[PDB]
């Protein structure tokens, strides 16, 4: 199945809702694996 | 004169692997042959690998090459030696037997020679396991020639190679393969290739073995509740299936614990490996390896052996109510429509349940293993941790049956909304005849609100789950290294209890939200199973 | 399955991340593997689709049958035909059987692969990690998230 | 549907349920010798530095049991003379094995050991030699390369020839070598029941192969059209020209033996033609033409044809024709 | 009874009063190379130790009759340098036979003796090497494990087809190699008295195989049930059914003669049945079945024989009810 059907998918919800998804997912990662990363430094 | 013995111990090897060759390169340059202690030959040979991967981490320890070389040649003797069963078990021989008994001969010898000159002055438990290894191969190849017809009279009484898997075309041999194959499905890779290419089929696909059908099933429930019903019900049938379905289950079951148990160790040889370099690790890093392949290899053929068991289940009791369909009396539409639901949920629930009844059994062990390991990690605190995270498992439940509520109400609305569209799909012309179509879409729009307002609630729900998911794991770390260092004994955290702890924390995880859904599926499944005794019983 | 979808991919791409940061020798090791599961892929999704659609189709007449025999039940036990519908069923349910079984010998299968791989890969991280990181690096909090 | 026996040759019927009782031999190395070039010369380095690495393992264990291996001067002589290291050992085994014979290390009298060794060693050596040389030779005598390069058309088809009908069909030679005494075996296949209520999956029935006055074989220099007469008597003489083209299972072979040349080996060639491949009223394009001062066949035009305004009727009805005409 | 050729295909007939005469020559090597591989290994390497050790003690004594053993240092050199034992001397020999050629040991230009013990252990050697090369290729051409592996059914029966009586009878290939232009030789033999007071204790008639227009041979890929017609110019036509179950004696042998593909030989296989081994009035099962894409031919029902209802009268009788019917 081609990327047309997510594409028009995602663009029934439009502008508003994607990108408040998208970065935030990036975000919640980001501070999923800099817990971590500060824990390292915590250790020694 | 120790490089003396460890010459003479090199040598064997060497022959074995010189005799291999040309035999291996003419089988290189559709009847599957069996022999007794087949199964245990590759057993023997996995714990034989083990013990020489043991082997060369002791001679890394000690380094002088001709001290560790015997580990070395013995790796590829036993590779060449599988690869011997396999040549032989592709086209048997009376000869290739023998030649590989005079090699198993020589090498106890050369070990016992070993053992003996040790014994007049950790090597000696790797030196006793490989003679306890050999030992019982070579009982298993005196008892291939006890069965054969390698040196006994004239002619073996072969066994005319079993045409339940091999005969007219079946595709699907799962139990008439190679014991390496039966646990890493290697059979798969030409199947899947030609799947690449042209499009499957029935005419493409396999016929189901002898071992697994409506009828072998069928027999053997019909056996076990036969004994049962002749010693004369909800228990009665209950029992039948269990002593009927019997070995696999409980096979099933104990690969699953095993499996579980080397899933907990992992992570403490790498807390170990955390320690040493802080501060014998090489030899921790391939235990590693090797732990997590097994590990992960054991847990797969446990999901696949319940699997197939539960298709036996499903098989077996869907031809049983078929046939109790033919003498049940015309006095008992309802009964059509509750049959028909006993065969498309409750058989489908009975058998999702055999699935998960292993996992049944495992958990409570690997809860156990974990919160006693984590607590010998990181003392009283961890305890603390390891309530957290179990408080998760029945919150969870919880949860879940919220959205089946909401489910149930949702599914009556969508139910009517369908009927309200199946008249305007049938009155087409006389709809649009005078066009009074769109007063019969306001209609329509507004049971979809009523539908919207329910699905709210059940996205909550939906929210909730997947929001304690990833929250429990950094809760549990929160309050249990704040509450350890900060809080008790101010004790000098090492990285490697840290991370052990967060290895844990999430090997734990993952089992725990299975938990719930099993207890569901349970449930479910006993209340179904009800339901088919006070039918089948009629 | 959406949400599910996204935690998974960038997860991966996450341990993917600190796996090469932990060790940077080993991110130039790993990216082989990785290429490895491409044709992984390609080889599963064109017959995991197709066994799927199959069961479907398997699962259709079978339970119509069903119904089949208990409106007309009378009938059928007056031409005395019991024996052959039988037949008929116990073929279904073999055709049913069939599917629902090469589908899982198929997700075994990927299964099985995909974690050998994945183990191959922690493997050479701690390979790497113990000489790299230790030898000439001689830093502790690294191996940590490596391995972890 | 099924095919009895393959276009290229090969035999298509798959056998089931062998006694497979005797085939428990050693029939190892003619097998071995049968492959390819490349992997019989893989195999036979193979065999030969297996021997050679086992006979040094030996050597060098030899010389380190009797302590001729520690190096010490006086109160011994080595087995083996001026020997120190692996190195030198498999030196002594490829040097004593191949049969060269340096000299540069000397086994001696003060050893039996090193004497049985040796002694077993040669015999071994010559053994190996020996078989690894004639094998190679049988090889050699592959003339298989040569050989199975005969071609038919790929569909034959039926003419009207001296007011009876008839089978046309080519065959021809692809090499200067010839082919001494070649014969043709014509039969055809067919699921047959017998008054007797006797039904048979296939049946096996000769159709001549029309020459002179006699004589089942042929001579091959040019393309030479088989050619048959359909009679009354013959077991073909029944079917239809309508019915062959789509429903009907019908295979007519082609057995063609004859002995090469250069070999003398006796070589055959054998092609199956289907109801569906066989095709009704037609005719090949003449292939031979008279070049400058010889004869020039074109095999452009091989399977080649032309159609040919030919009645179209059954053979039985044909016959019935005429005899009302 | 006494049987004409047993079933696996030797012959029984045991020959008596053979002049025996001509038979008195050395053909010693053929037979001996044709043994069977550890025996032939078992002589090889008997009569390769036997020259060694032949000649190694005609060295020692050479050696030991020149004075040059005796240990003496001037005055003299040794025929072989550096000689000093029985074990340095077969050193020497297996060194100078297989002609390895260590040269810790000389022979030197004083003794011409030992010159001329050099020259005739090399041609001697060298003639036994090739003899033992060239017979142990000629073992290697041995194709005989693979040759004779064709069945027959073990009791043959006779049917009624197409209104005469027919004789049925299984032949069967083993192996996926063919047998070229495989021809049938049906012969009977019987005790006969001939009108003019004559007596043969045995005497072979030609009984046709009954194929197409004409032909001798057959061929062979699936097991093809061979077919003849006992017709009244046949000389089986005249038995009775009742009496061949016990009293007659008469054998039915068949010779089926054909050269393998790979080694081009002509092998055969005879085989024989009895009075008491044939029955009357049965039909085989069909083997060849239509299996997924192919033919599956099964060989549990290669013996396997069906009741059929069929008249049973004699041969002549029944020629007799065809003039009548
Ligand atoms: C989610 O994993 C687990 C992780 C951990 C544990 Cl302790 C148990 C399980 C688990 O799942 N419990 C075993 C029972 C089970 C059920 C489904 C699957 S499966 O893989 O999703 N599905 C298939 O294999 N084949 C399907 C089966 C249904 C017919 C169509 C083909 C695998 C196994
Ligand atoms: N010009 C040629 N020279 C030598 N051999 C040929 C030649 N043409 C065809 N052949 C071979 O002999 C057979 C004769 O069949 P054809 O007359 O070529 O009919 P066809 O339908 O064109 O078959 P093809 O060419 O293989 S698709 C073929 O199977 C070829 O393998
Ligand atoms: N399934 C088989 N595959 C290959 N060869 C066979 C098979 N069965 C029999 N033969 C051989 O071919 C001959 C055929 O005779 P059969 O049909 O077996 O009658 P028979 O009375 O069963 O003879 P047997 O099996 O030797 S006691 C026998 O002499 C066997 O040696």
């Amino acid at each position: 199945i081609p990327w047309r059907a997510c594409t028009k998918y995602l663009s029934s919800a439009g502008i508003l809702l994607l990108s408040l998804l998208v970065f935030s997912q990036l975000l919640k990662h980001m501070v999923l694996v800099a817990i971590d990363y500060w824990l390292a430094k915590w250790t020694d | 004169n120790g490089c003396f013995v460890d010459a003479l111990n090199v040598v064997p090897h060497v022959f074995l692997l010189f005799i291999t060759f040309p035999i291996l390169f003419i089988g290189w340059g559709s009847t599957w042959l069996h022999f007794p202690g087949h199964n245990l030959r590759w057993i023997l040979t996995f714990i034989l690998l083990f013990v020489l991967v043991c082997e060369i981490a002791e001679g890394i320890l000690s380094d002088h090459l001709h001290l560790y070389m015997p580990a070395g040649m013995a790796f590829m003797a036993a590779i060449t030696s599988v690869v011997y069963y396999h040549n032989i078990e592709t086209s048997n021989f009376p000869k290739l037997l023998i030649a590989l008994l005079i090699y198993w001969t020589l090498a106890f010898i050369t070990k016992t020679i070993k053992f003996v000159k040790f014994y007049d002055h950790l090597r000696f438990c790797l030196t006793g396991l490989l003679v306890i290894l050999y030992g019982m191969l070579l009982l298993v190849e005196v008892n291939v020639i006890r069965v054969r017809r390698y040196i006994f009279f004239k002619t073996p009484r072969e066994v005319k190679p079993p045409e339940d898997l091999q005969d007219l075309g079946v595709r699907f041999l799962q139990p008439f393969v190679n014991l390496l194959s039966k646990g890493t499905y290697w059979w798969m890779n030409a199947f899947i290739k030609t799947a690449h290419k042209k499009p499957i089929d029935l005419r493409a696909i396999g016929k189901l073995p002898i071992a697994m059908r409506a009828l072998t099933n069928y027999q053997r429930l019909c056996v076990a509740f036969d004994a049962q019903a002749r010693k004369d019900g909800a228990r009665a049938i209950w029992r039948a299936l269990c002593h009927a379905f019997g070995r696999r289950l409980i096979l099933s079951s104990t690969f699953r614990i095993l499996a579980d148990l080397l899933g907990f160790a992992g992570p403490l040889c790498i807390f170990g490996i955390v320690d040493h370099l802080g501060k014998n690790a090489y030899v921790l890093a391939v235990l590693l390896f090797l732990a997590l392949l097994l590990q992960r290899t054991f847990l797969q053929a446990s999901y696949y052996v319940a699997i197939e068991t539960g298709i036996n289940l499903r098989g077996a009791i869907q031809t049983k109510i078929y046939n109790k369909i033919m003498h049940l009396s015309t006095s008992n539409e309802m009964t059509a429509g509750q049959i028909c639901n006993l065969v498309a949920i409750d058989t489908n629930q009975l058998m999702w349940f055999f699935f998960l009844c292993p996992n049944l059994w495992a958990m409570p062990v690997q809860i156990i293993v974990g919160v006693i390991l984590l607590y010998y990690i990181l003392g009283v605190s961890a305890l603390i941790g390891a309530a957290v995270i179990i408080l998760l498992a029945p919150v969870q439940y919880f949860v879940a049956t919220k959205l089946s509520q909401a489910q149930r109400s949702t599914l009556e609305h969508s139910n009517e909304r369908l009927k309200q569209t199946n008249e305007m799909l049938r009155g087409m012309k006389l709809l649009k005849l005078y066009a009074w179509e769109s007063i019969f879409c306001s209609r329509v729009e507004v049971t979809r609100r009523k539908e919207m307002t329910s699905l709210r609630a059940f996205a909550v729900y939906t929210s909730i789950s997947i929001f304690m998911n990833t929250a429990i794991p950094i809760a549990a770390v929160l309050i249990t290294f704040v509450g350890h260092v900060s809080f008790f004994k101010e004790s000098d955290l090492s990285p490697s209890v840290a991370f052990a702890s967060l290895s844990l924390f999430h090997i734990l995880v993952t089992p725990l939200f299975l938990l719930s859904s099993v207890v569901r599926s349970t449930v479910k499944a006993l209340v179904s199973v009800q339901k088919l005794s006070e039918f089948l019983s009629s | 399955t959406l949400e599910c979808l996204s935690r998974s991919t960038l997860l991966c791409v996450s341990a993917l991340t600190v796996i090469s940061y932990v060790t940077p020798v080993f991110l130039v090791a790993l990216l082989p593997l990785a290429v490895v599961c491409y044709f992984i892929q390609k080889y599963f999704r064109v017959a995991s689709r197709d066994l799927q659609q199959l069961d479907d189709t398997t699962q259709l007449p079978l339970l119509s049958h069903f119904a089949e025999t208990v409106e007309g039940l009378t009938t059928i036990r007056a031409f005395r035909y019991e024996a052959r519908f039988q037949q008929k069923l116990l073929e279904y349910t073999d055709s049913n059987n069939i599917a629902s079984l090469f589908l899982t010998a198929a997700n075994r299968w990927l299964e099985v692969r995909m974690e050998y791989i994945g183990a191959c890969v922690v493997l050479i991280a701690a390979a790497t990690s113990i000489s790299n990181s230790l030898h000439r690096e001689l830093s502790a909090g690294l191996v940590g998230l490596g391995l972890t | 549907r099924a095919r009895f026996v393959s276009k290229k040759g090969n035999c298509n019927v798959a056998h089931k349920n062998i006694r497979e009782q005797g085939r428990f031999l050693q029939d190892v190395f003619t097998t071995l010798v049968d492959l390819k070039w490349p992997h019989t010369l893989l195999i036979f380095t193979m065999s030969f530095l297996c021997s050679w690495l086992l006979f040094a393992m030996v050597w060098w264990l030899i010389a380190f049991a009797h302590g001729d291996l520690a190096p010490g001067e006086g109160t011994n002589v080595p087995c083996v003379t001026s020997i120190h290291s692996f190195s030198s050992a498999f030196l002594f085994s490829i040097e004593v094995q191949v049969t060269i014979g340096f000299g540069g290390r000397m086994v001696t009298e003060e050893c039996p050991l090193a004497i049985l060794i040796l002694i077993v060693q040669n015999i071994v050596g010559l053994m190996i030699n020996a078989i690894m040389l004639g094998c190679i030779f049988m090889k050699t005598a592959q003339a298989h390369r040569r050989a199975e390069t005969l071609i038919f058309s790929k569909h034959a088809v039926i003419t009207l020839r001296h007011g009876r009908l008839c089978f046309m069909l080519r065959v021809g030679d692809l090499r200067k070598s010839m082919i001494i005494s070649a014969t043709i075996h014509m039969q055809v296949v067919r699921k047959t029941t017998s008054p007797e209520g006797e039904v048979v999956p296939l049946h096996q029935v000769d159709i001549p192969m029309e020459n002179g006055v006699g004589g089942n074989g042929i001579f091959l220099v040019a393309p030479l059209i088989i050619y048959h007469v359909i009679d009354s008597n013959s077991p073909l003489y029944d079917l239809a020209p309508s019915d062959l083209h789509h429903h009907q299972d019908l295979e007519i072979i082609v057995i063609l033996e004859g002995v090469v040349e250069t070999t003398g080996i006796t070589t055959q060639a054998r092609t199956s033609y289907l109801a569906d491949e066989i095709l009704w009223g037609q005719r090949f394009v003449p292939i031979v033409a008279e070049e400058d001062g010889r004869y020039s066949v074109d095999y452009s035009k091989f399977g080649n044809t032309i159609k040919v305004p030919t009645p179209l009727c059954t053979a039985r009805q044909l016959d019935e024709d005429r005899s009302l005409l």
